[PDB]
């Protein structure tokens, strides 16, 4: 069955390379943007493996009037939600900046958590990370579109991937969603003025395994 | 003879597992037949699955050789909402160490398949109970209460006549193997934990012995597969 | 040519990095964070990954001593340019081929080795009042030097996973969950020694380095590759 | 064993190609099935011709962030005898550079064969228009004039309906394949210019956004050959 | 892999112990019990089996020199450890592999051996002035340094008796009743010495070690292995 949340308002105030993005199944874990799964999602817990596919929708509000342009792509083995303090985002932090922008930081990775080096040794200098994101490549994806001339909604789906053929319910963090802004948002004034963003999820073919108590607590 | 070859950057040179052989000695050479002696003996796998005893420590034994990590358990009089015995899926353990498939393992690197665990009483034979078992795999708290146990992978034994039951680990595993070594408590190696209830309290006649005793085993079961035999340590000299 | 086939591609060697020549049963680095006094043998375990690594273990990010003074002491780290700058693609998994490269010229040494995640132990007994670092024999191979050697030799996969991720998004444990960092995905570590006792333990100072070499791959869905800044 | 051999000048040496494998360390290896994963990648020439974003300048961006070297470029109220963009026909310029074709080259002696041009339109659906296109071969002069491009190799893209073309290079070349490395602009490897003009101005109704972008991609094409990669640099490690 | 196949696993060599370089016809050391003034040859001659051993002659129990001083002479002894702590089993036979491991650098050496039981009796005899110790020629092969060299060999089962008792329970004599002491159980005993007369016997000082392994062997019934303290 179908699962859907909420998502910004993508504004004049944004720009090309600017962006969130959001983690599988980390969405149903935080129910981020009053998204909700209910009993599969209860049942994670209940389950110490599990694995599945996918099937998703995405939406916006549009008029011929408007001009830019927005890019959909989803993008696995990423560590978007660690911020450059080290830590997944709470709802908080997105839910308040609304829109990320490229920096060297992010185009570089060296936000990835990283160890205390006590006393002993000395104190490197950070330069680079191999998680970079580099803006011109992602065309290799396959992705969607959602700009005024063309469409006001999206689908996509995806299989399922890992160094296992199934992993642990909670840490199994394989694919990621991203969406950014091609183009800046414009329209002559009056128009419609900074259409929000929904999105719809299904998973596809889901089994679950380690059957066990809901998650010995931590 | 004198062509020309293949020479290699460390001809020669000795590494603890070159795998070929050397010039050889004599001829003439013979030995007498071993036909007259039983049953030799091939692999280990052969020898590993028969039940061996665990190591439980005695529930503060005063003595003063302290502690005896022993096979067996007492009957207790009083019960908890907490197992009897409890213990993480960890190679490391002593109970697992001298085992059969523990001292195997102390060479081993990783660990595949399953174990048999065996039970055992020794109490009065007019004794009658149950007891309750479970098996918790990785979670976010190690069992405690009866009611978790039965959420978790679990089974009833009946001690009505039967002082003794058998039981075989599921194999379940991300990886094709999992680590030996208890290098951490971590997601490659570490499977949860068991827990042990008592079903029922005690129920005995006149005259029969009071707080009996429990007795325990382990032994490798069919499916059990390590991989890439380690060295040792021989500090055990001491 | 086909130049193109990866498999035929990456099947070439390149150095890995330096480390220190052993004379003595050797103190493993202690886990992070290790304070002052905690005194390790840093600098001889070699890993076996070009991963970002750090003293002897793993890392994630890349930081390095860009100023020549400060408080504590030098790690050391390890990276592949050529393939982590060819590697637009996903998973991984390969054999390894590799072959030592000694930096002192005339120099009489022997090597050995365990697997991915093994951990060490030596310690070392008393031949005739000299020690004898357990480790000179034991569980793994060893090679030594003609006065000098191209000791070479290949290993295989070994990891329980499946595969290697070429990069990572994971979390590494249920505790101090390190995201980035799969630890399975390597083959273990090395180290060099004299062939004498600890007894004779030189003054003198001495350095090796190794060339790595991938082995029939295989490969996995896209992946990004570094951008460059336009100055 | 012993006996007369061929030896060689620079026998067990190391050079960075080595054609062949050395002695094996174990037996007994086994190694998992990938049937799991999906679809094992095995050339690059497989995914070189997915179409790649450029990476044309903003025109004076004032942005403190300044340059933005963008695949798209915006509408202009007013037009030249001159193109809206040219540049060399050349592997390393940034729009070049960042491509997967570029990406590749980077890291290869010569090239071979013809790419894809893929173009783009971003503006309200509303407009209708048309564009012209000419490959300049190599000549005296980068070409200008709208009447030059016609006399060049040349095409006029229908904006009309379609916000997308697509173009590919004629391979015309004296020698095999051509350097691929930006050593100077010589007969060697530079082949020319490209140009780009608005064939008729703006045609909109009101309400309608003004001066609109457009976009346009890159990626190789069938015919296209590579030869003889090289070694990288890490400066971008900085 | 089927590590489990023991045929398979033991095939490996492993390090026995040290012995000092010889340089002369040396005197055996004498039968138990010896007292101070009977000056022999201690710490040259090779015995051929991990057995707990002591001054060229078998052992029973396991006695070290924990402390560094004391009156009388330092014997040495011999214990493989990974076998002895994997072998679980009752009843042996196998063939023998064995190579050279000089521990002095840049050495030139000659060695030599004699079987299971085989006694020993060398004297010497003067070439020209120079004492020419028999050994150099006799019954039992031998080979040569090349200035260093990694001499190899193996050797097959010779005693009278059908296998090897892993762990023993008999009497070895029919007096003084050894028990724990099967004699007949190894393969004799080598020797390492220079290339040089009597004469030549120089101040410098050298050692050897050697490493062993165990070649197409045989197993029978089970055996007990060590309990480990738990502190
Ligand atoms: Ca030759
Ligand atoms: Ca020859």
């Amino acid at each position: 069955r179908w699962y859907t949340g909420r998502l910004n308002s993508w504004t004049k105030a944004v720009k090309t390379f600017s962006f969130q993005a959001v983690p599988l199944p980390g969405a149903f874990l935080s129910r981020q943007g009053g998204l909700n799964g209910g009993a599969f999602t209860a049942t994670l817990h209940r389950h110490f493996l599990m694995k599945c596919g996918w099937q998703v929708q995405v939406q916006c509000n549009l008029t011929q009037f408007h001009q830019g342009a927005l890019l959909v792509a989803m993008v696995p083995e990423t560590t978007l939600d660690v911020k450059p303090d080290g830590k997944a985002k709470s709802l908080q932090e997105l839910n308040e900046e609304q829109w990320v922008e490229m920096s060297d930081d992010y185009r570089t990775g060296k936000n990835m958590p990283f160890q205390s080096l006590g006393t002993y040794y000395r104190p490197p200098n950070w330069t680079w990370g191999p998680n970079f994101i580099n803006p011109y490549q992602v065309t290799v994806f396959p992705h969607q579109i959602l700009n005024a001339r063309t469409s006001t909604s999206v689908d996509i789906n995806v299989p399922y991937i890992g160094e296992t053929p199934t992993q642990s319910s909670e840490t199994q963090n394989s694919w990621t969603l991203l969406v950014m802004v091609l183009v800046p948002l414009d329209y002559k004034e009056g128009a419609t003025t900074d259409p929000e963003i929904t999105f719809s999820v299904r998973p596809t073919s889901p089994y679950f395994n380690g059957l066990r108590n809901r998650y010995t607590a931590g | 003879g004198p062509i020309p070859t293949a020479p290699r950057e460390n001809s020669l040179m000795f590494l603890s597992t070159l795998p070929d052989d050397t010039v050889p000695a004599y001829g003439n050479v013979r030995t007498p037949p071993v036909n007259y002696l039983p049953g030799e003996i091939t692999d280990l796998l052969q020898l590993a699955r028969i039940p061996t005893l665990m190591a439980f420590e005695r529930v503060p034994e005063p003595v003063p050789a302290s502690d005896t990590y022993v096979p067996y358990v007492a009957v207790p009089t009083q019960f908890d909402d907490r197992p009897l015995i409890s213990f993480p899926i960890t190679l490391s353990d002593p109970v697992y160490q001298n085992t059969l498939v523990g001292a195997i393992s102390s060479n081993f690197a990783n660990y595949r398949g399953c174990i048999q665990i065996t039970l055992t009483f020794c109490g009065p034979m007019m004794a009658r109970g149950k007891f309750l078992l479970s098996y918790s795999p990785p979670n976010g708290t190690q069992p405690q209460t009866l009611s978790e146990a039965m959420q978790c992978t679990y089974s009833i034994w009946d001690i009505g006549l039967n002082s003794s039951w058998t039981f075989v680990v599921p194999y379940i595993s991300p990886s094709d193997y999992r680590e030996t070594r208890a290098i951490t408590n971590s997601v490659y190696s570490a499977d949860g934990w068991f827990s042990l209830h008592k079903l029922t309290k005690i129920t005995l006649p006149p005259d029969c012995p009071q707080s009996p005793c429990i007795l325990f085993f382990a032994s490798a079961g069919e499916d059990y597969t390590l991989r890439l035999p380690v060295d040792c340590n021989p500090s055990y000299v001491f | 040519s086909n130049h193109t086939n990866v498999k035929f591609l990456f099947d070439r060697s390149r150095l890995l990095n330096v480390i220190k020549v052993l004379e003595k049963d050797a103190v493993f680095p202690r886990p992070f964070p290790t304070q002052e006094g905690a005194q390790q043998d840093d600098g001889y375990f070699c890993l076996l990954t070009p991963r970002p690594t750090v003293a002897s273990r793993p890392a994630t990010r890349f930081g390095l001593y860009a100023n020549p003074s400060g408080s504590g002491v030098l790690a050391n780290t390890s990276l592949d340019f050529n393939f982590y700058s060819l590697a637009c693609f996903t998973y991984f998994r390969s054999d390894l081929e590799v072959t030592v490269v000694s930096l002192e010229p005339d120099l009489e040494f022997a090597v050995g080795w365990f697997p991915s995640g093994s951990e060490y132990q030596a310690s070392s007994f008393v031949y005739d009042q000299l020690h004898v670092p357990f480790h000179f024999t034991g569980r793994t191979p060893r090679a030594f030097a003609s006065k000098g050697g191209k000791v070479s030799f290949v290993l295989p996969w070994n990891s329980v996973s499946s595969v290697l991720p070429v990069r990572w998004g994971g979390a590494s444990k249920l505790s101090s969950a390190t995201r980035g960092l799969p630890a399975h995905a390597d083959w273990g570590t090395i180290y060099a020694f004299v062939p004498r006792p600890n007894e004779k333990k030189s003054t003198a100072v001495k350095h090796v380095a190794v060339y790595i070499r991938y082995k029939n791959a295989r490969a996995w869905c896209p992946s990004m590759l570094p951008f460059r800044s336009y100055k």
